[PDB]
């Protein structure tokens, strides 16, 4: 349950990401593939080399969904319904991978938004990524 | 796997009683039913729409038997699971693209299947030895992922 | 969420447990202690010996709470609120441990109800245990 | 752990630039803030009622420096974390009753603190090597649990 402070915190941090969201999207993916190589099993059709346009484009996609989710922080289940569908009925990614992407996203933000990545903001972003993961995996069975 | 001799005796004893064909089909079917997400790897298997369609699917049964067959061999080389499962580990990663978390799900399902089958004979301590084996096997299968 | 079918399956399987609930709760705890020894860190004050009276006593308590979530299968979050507060504020049990207990509880039921422990019932009981675990961990942060 | 020479050198050279004092206090503090449940072991530290209260608490600050110290020392025995942490593993189990899962939480908090601090320098491949170490340290600390 995102508290009002968390929602504020998230909106701020994400605010600063701005035009770089797609790049942070792509960088998080790249750190995920390297740190947690089992995650590559879901992208056998992608070129996972450094700076692939597949990874780049995929980063954008992801980053965009996060924006939409921040934008509708109060209505995630609803703002992300089509995405929960896709993940639950087509993709069927194992839930543990959501924690690995979430972590690589925190790491990316930390490295790029040093002044905004305070302990309380870190706390909020984590709770937020968790909430997003819950929603995306809520219609699995 | 760090199994005390008496743990290894207990694992072996019970495994003597298992019908690998039977158990293999039950374990794989239950996986597909309890964690439908796992069905992503079997769309060529046909109808997996209801519990009955899964459990009685001749393709699921044949596969389950294959998987538990490979597993039983693993039980004779508890000493060297990594070597034993190395070509299978490569295949799952490189050809099949199976997230290794799937190996842990099957291990837990299998344990429920042995509890189902042996009732009271599947004692707390017998379960503890099998928990170790199953994790050992899941680990050996993921050792070659890259 | 739990479907009408799941609810029927759970009431039915739990219906059969009946008066054995307490004993099965104790057995589930013991199986957990033996197979996942790290769960022991939460009971430093317990006699974890085979036939411990504390474990017997604790098994009953866990069993009564599951029996209460079954009785209020359409209002679990409210039926378990108190227990959810305790877990969040005092016990502060790491979320992964809920999955270890759930697992040992399915092993126990399987070992005792061979006829009712069908694939369909198994799936339902798993979704149910997961839902209870989710409620109990809902007020953590 | 199963650190490559080039992975070994990356870890080693980044660590050389770390202020254990500051990084230890921050990692431990961030942990109590992000995962409030971990406070169950530091009741005696005082007021942990707020992020500011945690980050400011000197008991927290000093505990973090002690933890990162021991972690630091372990980077010298990367080829035997298990032998380096045996005693500490026994203590955490038998005396402190700390669930090893906490070791994994910390490790990840630590990775975020290092990124925070080093920014640009904490590249995907450097992150990958540290993930290996943190996992390795968590595994070693949990090794003597029974
Ligand atoms: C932060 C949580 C996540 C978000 C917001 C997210 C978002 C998205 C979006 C927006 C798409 C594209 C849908 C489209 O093409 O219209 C997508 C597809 C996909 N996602 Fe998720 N994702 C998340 C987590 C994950 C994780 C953890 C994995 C696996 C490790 C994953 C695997 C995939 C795959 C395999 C695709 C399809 C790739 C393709 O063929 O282009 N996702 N996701
Ligand atoms: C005890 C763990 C397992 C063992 C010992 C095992 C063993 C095997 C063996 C011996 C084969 C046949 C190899 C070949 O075609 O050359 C196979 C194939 C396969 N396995 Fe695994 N397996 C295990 C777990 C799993 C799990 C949990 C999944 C997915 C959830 C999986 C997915 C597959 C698939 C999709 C195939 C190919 C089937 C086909 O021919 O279409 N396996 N496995
Ligand atoms: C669905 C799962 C669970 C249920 C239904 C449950 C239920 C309960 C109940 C009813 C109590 C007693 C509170 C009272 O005295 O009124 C309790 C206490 C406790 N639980 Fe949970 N619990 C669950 C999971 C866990 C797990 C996984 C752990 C740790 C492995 C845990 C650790 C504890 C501890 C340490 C206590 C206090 C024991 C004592 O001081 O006597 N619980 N739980
Ligand atoms: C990176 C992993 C860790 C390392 C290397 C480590 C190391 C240490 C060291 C060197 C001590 C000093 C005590 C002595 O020798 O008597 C200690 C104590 C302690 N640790 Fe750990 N620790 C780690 C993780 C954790 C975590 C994650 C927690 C809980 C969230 C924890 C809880 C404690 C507690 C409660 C004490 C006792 C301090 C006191 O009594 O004031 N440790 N640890
Ligand atoms: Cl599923
Ligand atoms: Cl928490």
């Amino acid at each position: 349950v995102l508290s009002p402070a968390d929602k504020t915190n998230v909106k701020a941090a994400w605010g600063k990401v701005g035009a770089h969201a797609g790049e942070y999207g792509a960088e998080a993916l790249e750190r995920m593939f390297l740190s947690f190589p089992t995650t590559k099993t879901y992208f056998p059709h992608f070129d996972l080399s450094h700076g692939s346009a597949q990874v780049k484009g995929h980063g954008k996609k992801v980053a965009d969904a996060l924006t939409n989710a921040v934008a509708h922080v109060d209505d995630m289940p609803n703002a992300l319904s089509a995405l929960s569908d896709l993940h639950a009925h087509k993709l069927r990614v194992d839930p543990v991978n959501f924690k690995l992407l979430s972590h690589c996203l925190l790491v990316t933000l930390a490295a790029h938004l040093p002044a905004e990545f305070t302990p309380a903001v870190h706390a909020s972003l984590d709770k937020f990524l968790a909430s997003v993961s819950t929603v995306l995996t809520s219609k699995y069975r | 796997v760090h199994l005390t001799p008496e743990e290894k005796s207990a694992v072996t004893a019970l495994w003597g009683k298992v019908n690998v064909d039977e158990v293999g089909g039950e374990a794989l079917g239950r996986l597909l039913v309890v964690y439908p997400r796992t069905q992503r790897f079997f769309e060529s298997f046909g109808d997996l729409s209801t519990p009955d369609a899964v459990m009685g699917n001749p393709k699921v049964k044949a596969h389950g038997k294959k998987v538990l067959g490979a597993f039983s061999d693993g039980l004779a080389h508890l000493d060297n699971l990594k070597g034993t499962f190395a070509t299978l580990s490569e295949l799952h990663c490189d050809k099949l693209h199976v997230d290794p978390e799937n190996f842990r799900l099957l291990g837990n399902v299998l344990v429920c299947v042995l509890a189902h089958h042996f009732g009271k004979e599947f004692t707390p301590p017998v379960q503890a030895a099998y928990q170790k084996v199953v994790a050992g096997v899941a680990n050996a299968l993921a050792h070659k992922y890259h």
